[PDB]
């Protein structure tokens, strides 16, 4: 179905996209100590 | 040894250079 696959793959895109945004802090937190 | 102790942290602020161009690179990282 499309509407499941377009859930899907927003999600997994949001998924990703948030691992980026901890693990960009992640290197701001390394950079600092 | 100041000659040799200078040279030897001249490299080590390279070193800390080295960092300074890659939180550079990460500067427009984060600009993204």
């Amino acid at each position: 179905s499309p509407i499941e696959m377009e859930e899907q793959r927003m999600t997994a895109l949001k998924e990703i996209t948030d691992i980026e945004y901890k693990f960009a802090q992640l290197r701001q937190k390394l950079y600092d100590n | 040894i100041k000659l040799c102790k200078e040279r030897l942290y001249s490299s080590i602020e390279q070193k800390i250079k080295k960092l300074q161009e890659e939180r550079l690179l990460m500067d427009v990282a984060n600009v993204h």
